[PDB]
């Protein structure tokens, strides 16, 4: 379909733009003690996991672009 | 032998009891000592329970079963007369006391007198002979009883307009709910009895004091103690009527104050305007007078120094005698201090922190004036204060004294307060005061608003404290309405006092354009009672409230809080916010909160603690991971601050102990000043916060407790007496107990919290995932709890979501403004009102189930300090100390912060119940708790011992376990839903060996043969507990896995998977395809509904549905429509013949009424001494509750379905409550089975995870194409039997008709359409048709065969095809699977494309001709219309097609038709014609706009009167037009799947339902009497009576939505896609 | 007679009112008709087949909301009533909204006080089209601040000046009418630093 083709440039183009990899700051006993580490910390684990839950889903919509899965309800609310 | 003496002890008691009688006003002789009678039988009946616990209890058996009936009877009898004798007395003086209510109600105060009179009448007979068992022994006594509470209800019920009408005598009662009312009045005699009430309708007081007469008032008491004693006492005596002297009493409160202000005034000018303050002095001037005037006299004589400085001033250039000012308030904040300092008794300790915060505000403000050179007492600077006058000379002592703040003047109300927890007055207190004291002068509300925890409410209440204003605090809701907010205002109008509103954006917003015009008429009134003019020697001021005058007071005001920012509120209409002041309250000043609190609590250091304590809070709010259930606002700064004072007075108490017990050496000072500070602080931060904090956080805010206190570390007590009980429970209850590192420590460290959490807050929370320990946390500490403390303890678990919230809190009726309690309100009212001892007892709420901002906001009041629930009927229910609140949760998602601020935490998480602890309970209940109810529990030993083993750490369960969590499941899999599984398969297997023993006595099962037989069966367990809700492939994959973990010996079978082999007695592994024989179906018996042809899917479900089904452990089938879900369990539930199934068919406006239907038809309420039982009418029956669509009810915007939590309650509580009584029922022999499509399929959604935790879920897939040609060839290879010469193309037409469904299932999906659904139903509807024609042939040729097979399936899968190019795709597919598959055979003979078939123009099912069709039915068209419809109709080829179609589904057993077209095509009129044709009545309901749902229940009682009783075969016709609401379609998808409405009939209309079937079923011949076989007859009847044909307009969206609210719309209704005319 | 609409007694109350007014002439005003969408398509038709009195009047107030049926907006005459366009108009509107009597009392200074008023209330609204410059977020600044406001300059300024025809401007409480002001009157709205 029209918009079938044209979700999937948009997810793969996205793909493209969007990282890979971002890994969870190490704990350290003497880490801890450093607000800066104790702040940092909680940044990169809300990137981490975020960065994980929206690639995938992307993921899943190229694959749904290209017929490999079957839409359930979650993916067709977010194609939506 | 014991047993015997116990017996006679119990014996003798009774023979020697007798009811302790008082006489009651020279009128009867009333019982007396009810807690010592109901004490006695409670303790005899738990006695009477040990002696059946030992063996010897047989030769006494049925000697004690008798005695067991008698006390039970005892407490029935006397559960009701406690409650009819309290009734009788406040009625009594009622109809007594009172002379207007004879003329005013005359018809039921004969009727009491009737009443009473039969009351005296037992009283007496009880009088002649007061032994208990005598009393028993009266004749109908029980009934008496009963009766007695019947009429009297109906009696108290009836004198709601009396109580209306006394209201208006004393206004305070309209705060009083009619209870209560009641009981005020009929004993206004004995007055002992009204000190429980005086709490409701008075600020601070809470007793009254009286002589020993009971005669004369000479005061009045507050809840602390404090008592204020009459300068003039009132005596009851000359004012007999409880609403006068009340008045009095109320007028004498407010001049004793005033009086005693006057005196407390005159002495506080000496400390005032004095260098120096002795200490004593000060504390006995503290002592004489109320906490309220200390404050106030204090306020008065520093206002009036700062005047007279001023006034010196005034000339600019003298002196500054304010320092004069500010070093006596100094020197008088010293002795504060250091009073404080040393020991206190609370009353004085109280009244110094109150002191302290006042002098603390005092003195900024008079350095504040210092630092402006404000030398004019007009200045606005000291203007704009809030500045006290008192005026001795004033004759109107009420009138004394005046506050002033700016241009606003208030006097003092004198309400008393009694001690009330002072505010610390922080700019913002401030800058509130000014604000909405300069409404109060406009005559104008109040609207301080801002987010959730600024001290809003506090404020409201802190300002009308201090003008001694009478502030009502109410938590509005939706149902707070028009009608009820305007009574609100008539008892707030009539006192004068103050109204705050809180959460009043909760209302609705057309409730709150209509309470805008109360509220400016009440302003108005109030605007006119401030003018000069007006005089009070005139008429009194009034206004128009709810169509009456009400006298409106002064003091009176309104008050409203919100918060703006919560999405989902009401907005304000604008011509209400213009009567109300706002003011934004958003950032309040937590370190003066925090400095002012330690300083007046005793801390030296309270500067340094506050500039720590604060910081602390906001680094936790920004560095510790964000969490829903995390706060740190101010509420929670508030209790940490205030449990420091309490853990400093533990502490200081302590250290005095140990100095009296070693030597003689106490000093105040000394302790004081060697006192850690610091850890007295961070032991209250760590008490209220860790709790809270998950794993992860817990090292970092350890960590910021090193950098902003370094040195002090927090060591937590070691509560050594709890631990032992809790030890003790544990052993007692299977759970595992450990001391710190050890299995379970973490479990017993989060029951600790909860103890503690439970000591500082009322209102506590268990957060957490589902099996997480929550709730086997609270069980064992209140049992622990009640062996240690020795106070019984008692838990209401209420499921808010499970119910309405009408249902939870309560209703008012819009008509007769009664109110009826809700299930929490009932609870807490029943506790408050104490008939029972209830306040003695530990009483605990527990709120298990789902929170949301609808239901608990309600609650908001409760866990405030104002611990009040609030009743839209102007009822308020005060908190007892010894009831908690808790709510067990799994997730907060959806509460916002007001909930959240309010409570205390205790996060639980699935670390804390480790799966160590879950098999240790498994084995533990296994070696202890007999399978039977012993040769079973020796089996179970063994059989734990040999999986011990494996039900170890990182055991062979473990790492399976683990594994399974990495595959994909078709619903979310969590530890315990699987290891439930797991628990009762393995308790399968124990009943199985004991099976094998009893089937061999002389050979039992050997130990070498169990370790076999249990090895492989626990491997076989863990894979369909663990991968039953998993695909093939993935069940494949946990064989694989566990074959390399395993040591246990599997079979060696090079290709087959395990999950292919079962487990046989004999402990060796044997096929499953032993067991699925290719056998051969009957040919009248050819694809039945009730056939199963066996295959290796078929017998692997139906074995594992009996060991589930068995235990009577709910469970849930989950696959693609028509997978065989429902064919399974029949098939299963076969094997298991006491078992009897009622199956509900859920949609998405499906509640708990559906189930509660059921109950109503199938079972029956039992009233037992333990309480209500529902158990089936049917006796020695198990009830299987099968719900088709479990997750298609609609879930709200919070994520909750009500009917699921209600399920998830019935099975994790065994038990529901009845709206009716807030009596909880206790199930019995009823089970649970439910059924869905997968999670991801359209309009379902994923049941709740504590729901799945008790329901295993297996996988019900499509059978493969292999198993598709087992199951249907053998149908094909019988079906042919018919005609011998046909047989050989059994195997061809099986292959050509699998082929075919495979291509339709695949080219057509729910994404094209939504109704495009293709199962092996499909099939079996295929060899239906087939072998429907093929009955009657006596011979076919192979062409005739193919005809028939494109004929069903063009009627299968094209009649219900949208787009043409479908319709072509099938007709060509058609075409081309039976060359592919039928070789050599005429096509055009055989596929002609008129493939018309008809039973019209000869006996028999045979293919007809288009035009002879045309002529027979034009022929049969002219008889229509002149007998039924003269509605001429062009007949063309797709009108022939449809008549032909219509006619097919009208002949079959329950068939209805689903007719989809553009309207005006035909479908209600073709559908009348094929119905005359066949015979069927034409029934169609005549909607109108008065049409309801009674209307259309009626209806239907017509069509299922005449369809199952009469015999008549109706075709019910009925269009998307005709459903006015979503009612209809419920009733409607009910009847159509089951053939019955479980609601329909009840009452005389069942009753009358039963002598029509009776009458029926004796016309047909048939034998029945019992109601439920003459319901099955009927059942059966309109199953075979009745076609419902649905006709709607071709909606893409509507199609889409019905497919979820009528879902029998699309598996029990032919579909047929009529569309438009082409 | 005016009614606020939301209740079912309401309905009652307005289609009395409306009955009696019809036939004597009076005015009835019905406030937040929006909020019934559907009794107003009953009200608009009963409107449509009656003949009511020369001197009556209907007067329905509502917010602009989609939910308003379009009959009764094409039945009846629409006014719009919203924030004046610009400085001027503004003013225009406070000096009309007052009465004159109440401006031109003993002192004589309360004239002048009365237009820093209106220029004060004036550059307020007007700051709010600018929503994130002019202020931080869309106060509600509107007629009530400007009444109270009306009302606290009469409160204080007979209390320092007790009936003289002049004042001198030093005696004038700058301070209180300041004070009030920006902690009750506008910055009771005002939830930012
Ligand atoms: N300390 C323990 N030792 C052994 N078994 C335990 C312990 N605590 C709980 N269990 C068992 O483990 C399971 C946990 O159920 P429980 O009701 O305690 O969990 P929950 O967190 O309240 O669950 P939910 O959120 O689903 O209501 C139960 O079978 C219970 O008997
Ligand atoms: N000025 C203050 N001095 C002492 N305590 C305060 C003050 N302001 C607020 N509090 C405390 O904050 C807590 C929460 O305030 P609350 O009345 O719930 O505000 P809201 O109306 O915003 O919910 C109260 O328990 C109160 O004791
Ligand atoms: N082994 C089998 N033997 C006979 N019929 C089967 C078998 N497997 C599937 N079927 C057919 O599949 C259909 C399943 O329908 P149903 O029980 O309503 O499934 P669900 O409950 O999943 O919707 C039945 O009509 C049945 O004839
Ligand atoms: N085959 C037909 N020939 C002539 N008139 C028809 C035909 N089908 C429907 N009608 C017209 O439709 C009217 C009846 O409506 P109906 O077709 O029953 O509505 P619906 O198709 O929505 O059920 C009749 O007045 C009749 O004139
Ligand atoms: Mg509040
Ligand atoms: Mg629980």
């Amino acid at each position: 379909p029209a918009w079938m083709r044209t979700l999937h440039t948009t997810a793969s183009n996205w793909l493209h733009l969007i990282p890979q990899t971002l890994s969870h700051l190490k704990r350290t006993v003497e880490n801890i003690k450093d607000p800066l580490f104790r702040f940092f910390e909680r940044e990169v684990k809300m990137g981490a996991k975020l960065l994980q839950d929206v690639r995938q889903d992307l993921a899943d919509v190229v694959q749904v672009c290209e017929g490999k899965k079957k839409q359930t309800n979650y993916l067709r609310t977010l194609i939506n | 032998m014991a047993l015997e003496e116990f017996l006679k002890q119990i014996r003798e008691v009774w023979n020697t009891y007798e009811l302790d009688l008082v006489n009651y006003q020279n009128k009867c002789r009333l019982i007396r000592g009810w807690d010592d009678l109901f004490n006695k039988v409670k303790e005899h009946i738990n006695s009477v329970s040990a002696m059946k616990l030992s063996p010897y209890y047989k030769v006494f058996e049925e000697d004690a079963l008798s005695w067991e009936d008698k006390l039970n009877r005892i407490m029935a009898l006397f559960d009701v007369w406690i409650d009819v004798q309290r009734r009788w007395v406040y009625l009594e003086g009622i109809f007594t006391g009172s002379a207007d209510i004879k003329h005013l109600l005359p018809v039921e105060t004969q009727r009491f007198q009737s009443i009473s009179t039969e009351f005296l009448a037992l009283m007496k007979k009880v009088s002649k002979s007061p032994l208990v068992m005598d009393v028993l022994n009266i004749q109908g006594v029980q009934r008496s009883l009963e009766r007695l509470a019947d009429l009297l209800g109906k009696i108290q019920k009836a004198l709601g307009e009396y109580l209306e009408r006394e209201r208006s005598s004393f206004p305070r009662f309209y705060f009083v709910g009619d209870e209560d009312l009641l009981e005020i009045i009929g004993n206004s005699k004995n007055v002992a009895k009204l000190q429980k009430h005086f709490k409701k309708m008075f600020a601070g007081v809470s007793s009254i004091i009286l002589n020993e007469d009971n005669s004369v008032v000479l005061g009045i008491s507050s809840r602390e103690g404090e008592e204020v004693m009459f300068k003039t006492p009132v005596s009851i005596t000359e004012h007999p009527k409880i609403n006068e002297w009340l008045t009095l009493v109320e007028k004498e409160m407010r001049v004793t104050l005033a009086k005693l202000l006057a005196e407390s005034v005159t002495e506080v000018e000496i400390f005032g305007k004095a260098t120096s303050i002795d200490p004593n002095t000060y504390i006995t001037w503290i002592d004489k007078y109320q906490a309220q005037l200390v404050v106030l006299s204090a306020q008065i004589a520093w206002s009036e120094n700062v005047e007279t400085a001023l006034s010196s001033m005034g000339g600019g250039g003298d002196a500054a005698p304010l320092h004069s000012v500010l070093s006596n308030v100094e020197v008088t904040l010293n002795v504060l201090a250091d009073s404080v300092l040393m020991e206190q008794p609370p009353l004085r300790r109280r009244k110094l922190e109150h002191l302290i915060t006042e002098l603390v505000h005092q003195r900024d403000v008079t350095r504040s004036l210092i630092k402006s050179k404000i030398d004019n007492a007009k200045s606005f600077e000291w203007l704009s204060q809030m500045r006290f006058y008192f005026d001795p000379k004033q004759t109107d002592v009420l009138q004394q004294l005046s506050i002033q703040m700016a241009n606003a003047k208030f006097n003092y109300g004198f309400e008393y307060l009694g001690v009330q927890d002072k505010l610390v007055q922080t700019p913002l207190t401030d800058r509130c005061y000014l604000t909405m004291t300069q409404a109060l002068e406009a005559r104008l509300g109040g609207s301080p608003f801002g987010p959730a925890g600024t001290g809003k409410t506090e404020s409201v209440k802190a300002l009308g404290h201090q003008l001694g204003r009478f502030v009502l605090v109410f938590n509005c809701d939706e149902t707070f309405d028009f009608q009820a907010m305007g009574r609100i205002f008539v008892g707030l109008c009539q006192v004068g006092a103050w109204g705050c509103f809180d959460e009043f954006n909760r209302l609705e917003e057309r409730m709150l354009s209509a309470v805008s015009q109360q509220v400016q008429c009440i302003q108005e009134a109030l605007r006119e009672h401030s003018n000069p003019n007006y005089d009070k020697t005139s008429a009194p001021i009034t206004c128009e409230l709810l169509n009456k005058q009400v006298k409106v007071s002064p003091d009176m005001a309104i008050f409203i809080t919100m918060n703006p920012g919560y999405a989902g509120r009401s907005n304000l209409p604008d011509n209400l916010k213009k009567l109300f002041r706002s003011l934004a309250m958003t950032k309040p000043d937590r370190q003066l909160i925090a400095q002012v609190m330690l300083y007046s609590q005793g801390f030296r250091t309270a500067e340094v603690l506050a500039n720590k304590i604060v910081p602390f809070f906001k680094l936790c709010d920004e560095q510790l991971s964000s969490q829903s259930h995390y706060d740190f606002g101010l509420r929670a700064l508030k209790s940490v601050l205030v449990s420091a004072g309490n853990v400093k007075r533990e502490r200081i108490q302590k250290i005095k102990r140990e100095k009296e017990e070693r030597g003689e050496a106490v000093d105040e000072g000394e302790i004081a000043e060697n006192l850690p500070e610091q850890e007295i602080l961070i032991q209250s931060v760590c008490e209220t916060m860790v709790p809270k904090l998950v794993a992860e956080d817990i090292p970092l805010l350890f960590s910021l407790l090193s950098d902003v206190f370094p040195g002090v570390q927090y060591h937590r007590g070691e509560m050594t007496a709890l631990r032992e009980e809790l030890k003790k429970v544990c052993q007692e209850m299977y759970l595992t107990y450990g001391d710190g590192e050890e299995v379970g420590g973490m479990w017993v460290e989060k029951v600790l919290q909860l103890y503690q959490i439970t000591q500082i807050n009322h209102g506590l929370m268990m957060v957490g995932p589902s099996g997480s320990g929550k709730s086997m946390a609270w069980r064992v500490l209140l049992k622990a709890l009640e062996r240690l403390e020795g106070v019984e303890g008692v838990a209401h678990i209420i499921d808010p979501k499970a119910i309405s919230k009408d249902h939870l809190y309560g209703t008012l009726d819009p008509n007769t403004r009664e109110w009826t309690d809700g299930l929490f309100t009932h609870v807490l009212r029943k506790i408050i009102d104490s008939v029972r001892g209830e306040l003695q007892k530990r009483q605990w709420i527990v709120f298990d189930g789902d929170v949301d901002p609808e239901w608990v906001e309600n609650l908001n009041s409760v866990l405030d300090d104002n611990k009040l629930l609030t009743l839209p009927n102007g009822e308020r229910l005060s908190l007892p100390p010894n009831v908690r609140i808790m709510f067990e949760v799994q997730d907060l998602k959806y509460a916002t912060l007001a909930t959240v601020s309010r409570c205390g935490m205790v996060w639980f998480s699935e670390d804390v119940l480790s799966t160590d602890m879950i098999f240790n309970n498994f084995l533990a209940r296994l070696r202890s708790i007999p399978l039977d109810e012993s040769p079973m529990l020796q089996i179970q030993r063994d059989a734990a011992t040999i999986m011990q083993p494996y039900f170890t750490s990182n055991g062979l369960v473990t790492k399976a376990l683990e594994h399974a969590f990495q595959l994909e499941h078709i619903m979310d899999l969590t530890r315990l839903r699987c290891l439930g599984s797991l628990f009762s398969m393995l308790h399968q297997a124990c009943r199985n060996v004991a099976q094998y023993n009893a089937n061999h006595p002389d050979f039992p099962m050997q130990i070498e043969q169990l370790e076999r037989y249990i090895q492989r069966y626990l491997v076989y367990a863990i894979l369909w507990s663990l991968s039953g809700d998993s695909r093939l492939k993935m069940r494949a994959e946990l064989g694989e896995y566990i074959r390399r973990i395993t040591t246990v010996p599997l079979p060696t079978a090079p290709n087959i998977p395990i999950i292919d082999y079962e487990v046989s007695i004999s402990g060796e592994w044997s096929p499953w395809q032993a067991k699925v024989p290719q056998i051969e179906v009957e040919t009248h018996k050819v694809a039945a509904p009730d056939v199963v042809v066996p295959t290796l899917d078929t017998v692997r479900h139906e074995a594992l549905l009996y060991t589930w089904l068995a235990e009577h452990k709910p469970l849930v089938l989950c696959g693609p429509p028509g997978s065989g879900k429902t064919m399974t369990l029949f098939s299963a539930l076969r094997a298991l013949p006491d078992m009897e199934v009622v199956g509900l068919n859920f949609s998405s406006a499906t509640t708990p009424e559906l189930l509660l239907k059921t109950f109503d038809h199938y079972c029956e309420y039992r009233r037992t001494p333990n309480g209500v039982v529902l158990a089936p009418v049917q006796l020695g029956k198990w009830l299987v509750l099968f719900c088709d669509e479990i997750n298609l009810p609609d879930m709200d915007k919070y994520g909750t379905q009500r009917v699921i939590s209600f399920i998830r309650q019935m099975v994790e509580h065994g038990g529901f409550y009845r709206t009716s009584d807030q009596t909880w029922v206790k199930l019995e022999r009823i089970q649970f089975v439910g059924a869905c499509n997968p999670p991801t399929d359209p309009g379902r959604k994923p049941l709740s995870h504590r729901f799945l935790r008790h329901v295993p879920v297996v996988y019900v897939d499509y059978p493969g194409p292999a198993s598709l040609t087992q199951i249907y060839g053998t149908f094909n290879r019988a079906m042919l039997r018919l005609i011998p010469s046909l047989r050989t193309y059994a195997e061809p037409l099986t292959a050509a008709m699998v082929e075919f469904y495979t291509m339709s299932q695949e080219r057509f999906t729910q994404d094209t359409q939504p109704h495009y659904i293709y199962s092996p139903r499909e099939m079996t509807r295929w060899v239906r048709g087939i072998f429907e024609a093929l009955r009657p042939l006596e011979t076919l040729p192979v062409e005739g065969l193919i005809r028939i097979w494109a004929h069903e399936a063009l009627r299968l899968f094209q009649d219900r095809l949208v787009e043409d190019e479908e319709r072509r795709w099938t007709d060509e597919n058609i075409d081309t699977v039976a060359l592919k598959h039928f070789p050599n055979i005429d096509r055009e003979k055989a596929m002609s494309r008129p493939i018309l078939y008809s039973n019209w123009l000869s006996k028999d099912y045979i293919p007809v001709d288009q035009e002879e069709l045309r002529d027979y039915v034009k022929a049969r068209l002219k008889v229509f219309y002149e007998e039924e419809l003269d509605v001429p109709l062009v007949l063309f080829n797709e009108v022939l097609d449809h008549v032909l179609r219509i006619d097919r589904i009208f002949r079959q057993p329950q068939g209805h038709l689903l007719l989809i077209g553009v309207s005006g095509a035909g479908k209600t009129t073709l559908s009348r014609f094929v119905a005359w044709m066949n015979g069927l009545s034409v029934y169609q309901i005549k909607v109108h706009r008065k049409y309801t749902g009674e209307d259309f229940d009626e209806d239907l009682r017509t069509v299922l009167r005449r369809s199952g009783c009469k015999n008549e075969k109706i075709a019910f016709i009925m269009d998307e037009s005709n459903v006015l609401d979503s009612g209809f379609l419920e009733r409607m998808n009910t009847l159509l799947a089951n053939g019955e409405v479980p609601g329909l009939f009840e009452g005389d209309e069942y009753a009358t339902l039963m002598t029509q079937c009776k009458e029926g079923a004796q016309k047909e011949g048939l034998m029945l009497d019992s109601h439920e076989e003459l319901y099955k007859w009927f059942t059966s009847q309109v199953i075979r009576n009745l076609h419902v044909v649905f006709t709607m307009n071709p909606s893409s969206e509507g199609l889409k939505d019905r497919a979820a609210t009528s879902p029998a719309l699309f598996n029990r209704c032919v579909l047929n896609w009529f569309g438009d005319w082409s | 007679t005016s009614i606020a609409i939301g209740s079912a007694e309401g309905f009652n109350q307005a289609d009395k009112a409306i009955n009696t007014a019809v036939k004597s002439g009076r005015w009835v005003m019905l406030k937040n008709v929006h909020l019934a969408p559907g009794w107003l398509m009953q009200l608009e038709k009963k409107l449509h087949s009656l003949q009511p009195h020369a001197c009556f009047r209907l007067f329905l107030t509502m917010e602009i909301n989609p939910k308003v049926p379009v009959n009764l907006l094409r039945a009846g005459r629409i006014f719009v009533f919203e924030p004046p366009p610009g400085v001027k108009a503004n003013m225009l509107r406070t000096f009309s909204s007052i009465p004159v009597s109440r401006i031109c009392k003993s002192p004589n200074e309360r004239a002048r006080l009365y237009f820093l008023l209106a220029w004060f209330h004036a550059i307020i609204q007007e700051r709010l089209r600018y929503a994130p410059l002019g202020w931080s977020k869309k106060y509600e600044f509107g007629e009530s601040d400007l009444r109270s406001a009306c009302d606290t300059v009469d409160t204080w300024l007979d209390d320092t000046a007790k009936g003289r025809q002049n004042i001198s401007p030093d005696k004038i409480p700058w301070s209180a009418l300041k004070t009030l002001m920006a902690q009750s009157i506008y910055g009771g709205r005002v939830d930012n630093e």
